[PDB]
């Protein structure tokens, strides 16, 4: 392939360096068109900015943590952390959201990786070996109360059992109502006054809820979960602005106020270096 | 108020004009269409897709 | 060699090499060819 | 001797001329075109009323003066009160169109100023609020009227700052949605077919808006001396190739 | 149940009325049935709500 | 085992059953069809809304006693009101239809009574003042609500007389235009297809109706010892074949 | 495979919605017996409701 | 390929699709046409 070819001097009445912008045309001129060049290949392809590549590796997604210790007298398991769920979405961090958010609509399997590791912050005489159970627990399901609920059980929806300090992994396919994911969403779940705006209203996917299978020791154990989220498969439509202000909420396009100038100001004038 | 027969007996009034026999909305997954076969089994999945028959036989 | 089942299971794609900025860098209703006025 | 510059549209029972244009634009390159078979899901035969409901609707005039921020529309909610589009609308579950947009300002020689006309695939507005502050409905549905940017924050209503697009990106990238500049000294119109973009087939047409149109003054407008300060902004817009699903009783909407 | 992903209602009413024979009287009811047409998809299963437990059951 | 008797009509996204029909009338033999270019005059494309006007809207219900007269309803004014029908009515300036009219009443094998149900092409009716004294149009544009028979007079109204079909003609020989009977003993619908009958290709469906449908007790409605003395009978319209033209601003008629 | 037929305007003495449901059976009616339908395709097999994937987790 | 000797030792079965709803919707000993009277 060439990345440019020879070209020599030119005097024309064939310009192709004067254009009319108000056209909404981004006119293909080349260094050819007004230098004289010489032949040089490309010697590349373009292979690590095809999508698939760009959105194909684990990024952070969520960051939980539940604890081991006696429940005994816990009005609230819940709110113990005993157990947790994670309301499941990818817009909490926003690394990987700036990258999703290029695009309007994506469409892609998900191959999640979760990493546990234990602390023990105060006094213990070991380090106990714990179990993870990580249950998807999809719309419509019961939600656990209890971290040791019949809903653990989870004899119909998919569950997987890893140790802490070990990772699991496994993906699953594109679970969209629709053909694509909305990243954008100018619409409400219905024409009601006061109901919701933005995408918040199409993310239902349900959550995902972890807890220790174990029993507890003498001492506390904090585990702390680390979801990863790979896009496999990827296919996205419609290129949009880049995301230039900080994020303030899952789900909505709105940005703080008094935020700071994201241009760069000049230290000197428009004619400095 | 508690289970009973009747409950799936729909009553027609004789000489009523322009009024209204029973009203429902279509939320398979959960009140009247809950307890149902369809209802029962639809709970096993998230999502449906698809059409209803809903037939009346008259006593 | 893939080992499990469903689709969703496989490795990442594989590059597109598809490449066609016309839709976006283009979109003009009537043909522009360069070198010829923008404007008749 | 046919020219970029000159230019007819017939559709329906109403054509525009234009002895000023700069080309037009289709976005992404595709022309609006009915919903396939193949991508169907709905088993209800649509509508296609055709030329009573594909033809132009010329909204009410802006007016561009030396402190203009910019003006903003969204589709279907302007036309949701023109002739029998707009009774299909809330007549029907569900609808979907393209549209032939029409922007026009002319001046004179002596004038200067440039507009940028963009149409936005799902432009989700910002809250002013921030946090997670929503924009309620009836904001976000102005009709005809649009949203003006230079209006005052309101209660519920969307940030209006137009270095961020109403959402936290910067107005010098909306480039890379469909668009075309209106420069007084080039151009008098700004022309740009919409296909219809969804990621589904068909949808609600009050629920969901599916682009904003957006016409912002960049370089200012400037007039010759002591000529009044000001242009109007007229946009024409025309649904084609539309369908109506789901017949019923009639949307009420919020307000 | 879920708005956005709402399906409507379904209603029922007089178009004339129920006329009764002679010595007949009182209230006549109608039986309902659903089933899903050949049409119907469901996919993503899950967990039921319609059962749950609190100590595991013995013989 | 067809029967006459049974029988089903989907229209648009409705359907209609009858299980003791006396088969059905077409009028002057003609299903109801568009319009041939041959017959054309206007140039103008027009407008077929197909599924979202061709379907059926059942009119609110009357009450057959015994002391009934009759009742008289008008096309399209009938419908002026009914979903998208209507409104394409109000906004295009010609408009053309053919209807399915199906008119119900069931009660038991101890009722008798039989009522004509009768279709008029052009049924200019008469004022009962005598001389040339007008019928003035809303009396003549009673909407869903039709003409009672058995109403008064009223002044600017239309003559109610029975016997004389409210034109000077005699109840008798109604049966020269498209009828069907509905006998209790036999019967329980009637149905007419109505292919559109005029002078003209098309024309405006607002200043005039161009068919009246009938109503009238013939043998009075006798009920069995100590029932209630009244059944309701009800009339369910369809447009077919329906086409607008001329789209515009949208009409506004008297009252 | 097909989801839904086209199917339009219909004025028969073939009624295919009114059954006797006192005899057992469960008559397979359609959108398309009833309302005018446009043709649609299915899109999907049923895999996931197959007995050995509903008891086999 | 299967590691092991025995067939219970298999992973699972693979889509019946198999599907014949009759024997549950339509058991009645006189066929039914759809559009024929139910009673005749
Ligand atoms: C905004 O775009 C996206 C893109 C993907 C996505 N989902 C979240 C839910 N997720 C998921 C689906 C099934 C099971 C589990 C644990 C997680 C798939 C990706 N959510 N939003």
């Amino acid at each position: 392939t060439v990345a440019s070819i020879s070209s020599g001097p030119k005097h024309t009445q064939k310009v192709p360096i004067l254009t009319a912008n108000e056209t909404g045309a981004t006119m293909p001129v080349l260094p050819s068109d007004s230098i004289e060049t010489r032949t040089t290949y490309m010697h590349f392809n373009g292979s690590e900015t095809d999508v698939e590549c760009f959105l194909g590796r684990a990024a952070c997604v969520h960051v939980t943590e539940i604890q081991n210790k006696d429940a005994t007298g816990i009005d609230n398991h819940r709110e113990a952390k005993l157990f947790n769920d994670w309301k499941i979405n990818l817009s909490s961090l926003v690394q990987l959201r700036k990258k999703l958010e290029l695009f309007t609509y994506v469409r892609f399997d998900s191959e999640y990786t979760i990493l546990a590791t234990a602390s023990q912050p105060d006094s213990a005489n070991y380090s106990s070996n714990l179990v993870v159970q990580a249950m998807y627990v999809p719309p419509g399901a019961p939600n656990p109360k209890e971290w040791d609920d019949y809903t653990w059980q989870s004899a119909s929806n998919p569950s997987v059992f890893f140790k802490v300090g070990d990772t699991s992994r496994f993906s699953v396919p594109y679970v969209g109502l629709a053909s694509a994911y909305n990243c954008f969403y100018d619409g409400y779940s219905h024409d009601d006054a006061e109901t919701q705006y933005g995408i918040t209203v199409l993310n239902h996917m349900g959550s995902m809820a972890f807890r220790i299978v174990n029993e507890h020791d003498e001492h506390k154990t904090l585990v702390k979960i680390r979801v990863y989220h790979r896009a496999k498969h990827v296919e996205a439509w419609i290129p949009r602005a880049p995301r230039a202000l900080p994020y303030t909420s899952i789900g909505r396009t709105n940005y703080p106020k008094n935020t700071e100038p994201v241009i760069k100001k000049r230290k000197g004038d428009i004619k400095s270096y | 108020t508690k289970d009973e027969v009747n409950s799936y007996l729909i009553p027609l009034n004789a000489n009523r004009q322009n009024e209204q026999v029973f009203g429902t909305n279509l939320f398979i997954g959960d009140g009247v269409f809950k307890t149902t076969l369809l209802g029962e089994i639809v709970q096993y999945y998230t999502h449906w897709s698809g059409s209803l028959r809903f037939s009346l036989m008259y006593t | 060699i893939n080992y499990y089942k469903d689709a969703a299971s496989t490795s990442s794609a594989g590059q597109s090499l598809s490449m066609d900025p016309s839709k976006f860098t283009e979109p003009v209703k009537d043909l522009m060819l360069k070198g010829a006025p923008a404007l008749n | 001797g046919y020219s970029d510059r000159v230019q007819q549209i017939t559709l329906g029972n109403s054509t525009i001329t234009t002895q000023e244009a700069a080309n037009a634009v289709v976005c992404y390159a595709e022309w609006p075109e009915y919903l396939p078979d193949v991508d169907a899901s709905d088993v209800n035969k649509t509508s296609k009323p055709d030329t009573s409901v594909c033809r132009f609707y010329t909204l009410d005039s802006k007016t561009w003066t030396t402190g203009s921020k910019g003006w903003c529309w969204k589709l279907p909610d302007a036309l949701k009160d023109m002739g029998v589009f707009g009774q299909n609308m809330f007549f029907h579950s569900l609808g979907r169109s393209g549209y032939t947009v029409h922007v026009q300002c002319n001046a004179t020689k002596f004038h200067s100023g440039c507009l940028l006309v963009v149409v936005i695939p799902e432009h989700q507005l910002a809250s002013h609020e921030g946090g997670n502050v929503s924009v309620k409905y009836t904001f976000t549905h102005p009709g005809e009227r649009g949203i003006d940017l230079s209006s005052a924050n309101e209660v519920g209503g969307p940030v209006k700052d137009v270095l961020y697009n109403m959402n936290g990106t910067l107005l010098g990238n909306l480039l890379i949605f469909p668009h075309q500049f209106i420069n007084l000294r080039t151009n008098n119109t700004a022309t740009i077919v919409i296909p219809y973009i969804n990621s589904v087939p068909i949808d609600s047409m009050t629920r969901h808006n599916n682009v904003s149109l957006m016409v912002i003054p960049i370089a200012p407008l400037t007039v010759p001396t002591g000529a009044t300060p000001s242009l109007p902004i007229t946009v024409t817009i025309a649904p084609m190739c539309t369908e109506f699903s789901g017949i019923r009783s009639k949307s009420i909407v919020p307000q | 149940p879920d708005t956005y992903t709402s399906a409507g209602f379904l209603s029922c009413w007089y178009q004339t009325s129920l006329i009764l024979p002679p010595e007949t009287t009182g209230q006549v009811y109608l039986l309902s049935f659903i089933s899903a047409c050949p049409d119907f998809k469901l996919r993503l299963m899950k967990d039921t709500q319609t059962i749950s437990q609190t100590v595991a059951l013995t013989e």
